[PDB]
């Protein structure tokens, strides 16, 4: 869960 | 903040996660496919005395 | 039509596939394990009365 969330936290910039 | 580069790393994350999941998938299997053998030889097993 | 955009848009989309993958097959597991566990309860409550 946390890669994903890390994975959608790696786009939002 | 190279554009590519918050990028590449997004890509180092989003294939750790695909490679975990087929492990853990596969010990479940294995797990579930265990149980279900032990349990068939012990009900074997019970099941040869109450004939005989 | 930004090079990154529909880039951005597909990186989107490539993450939700894995997270509902990942609950289905926790869901299949559970189901699984649920079922077996009722078969063997039951299977040991008929078999303790025939032996007595």
């Amino acid at each position: 869960k946390d890669q994903l969330e890390r994975a959608k936290a790696e786009l939002l910039r | 903040n190279n554009n590519y580069s918050k990028l590449r790393s997004m890509g180092y994350a989003l294939t750790g996660a695909v490679q975990t999941l087929a492990q853990i998938s596969d010990i479940n299997d294995q797990n579930l496919q265990q149980g279900i053998y032990l349990l068939r030889d012990h009900i074997v097993t019970l099941m040869e005395a109450t004939l005989h």
